[PDB]
């Protein structure tokens, strides 16, 4: 709610929560990203040799 | 001396295609230890920061 003071005021503190959140997933996602390419180079070379 | 001969050459061929399999593996096991040290310097790059 915004229609008072009250309201904005604690919209701050909720919507600072929400970006936490929402950051620290995009980290996760990022670092399971980042396995699953080298797991393929492995496989790549291996099945080479 | 015909026969001892002829062992001798049927020896020998076989001893090539082991001394073969000799080198197959050890390909195989310094193709997976590139991988394990390139991840090893990512983690430490990452941590200097």
């Amino acid at each position: 709610d915004v229609s008072t003071v009250l309201g904005a005021q604690q919209a701050l503190e909720v919507v600072d929560k929400a970006l936490g959140a929402i950051n620290s997933t995009r980290a996760d996602l990022g670092a399971i990203q980042n396995r699953f390419t080298s797991v393929v180079a492995n496989l790549q070379t291996s099945s080479e040799n | 001396i015909s026969e001892r001969f002829g062992t001798q050459i049927r020896g020998t061929d076989v001893a090539i295609r082991n001394a073969n399999d000799g080198i197959s593996l050890a390909q195989v096991a310094e193709g997976s230890l590139t991988e394990i040290g390139n991840n090893l310097q990512r983690v430490r790059e990452l941590s200097v920061q």
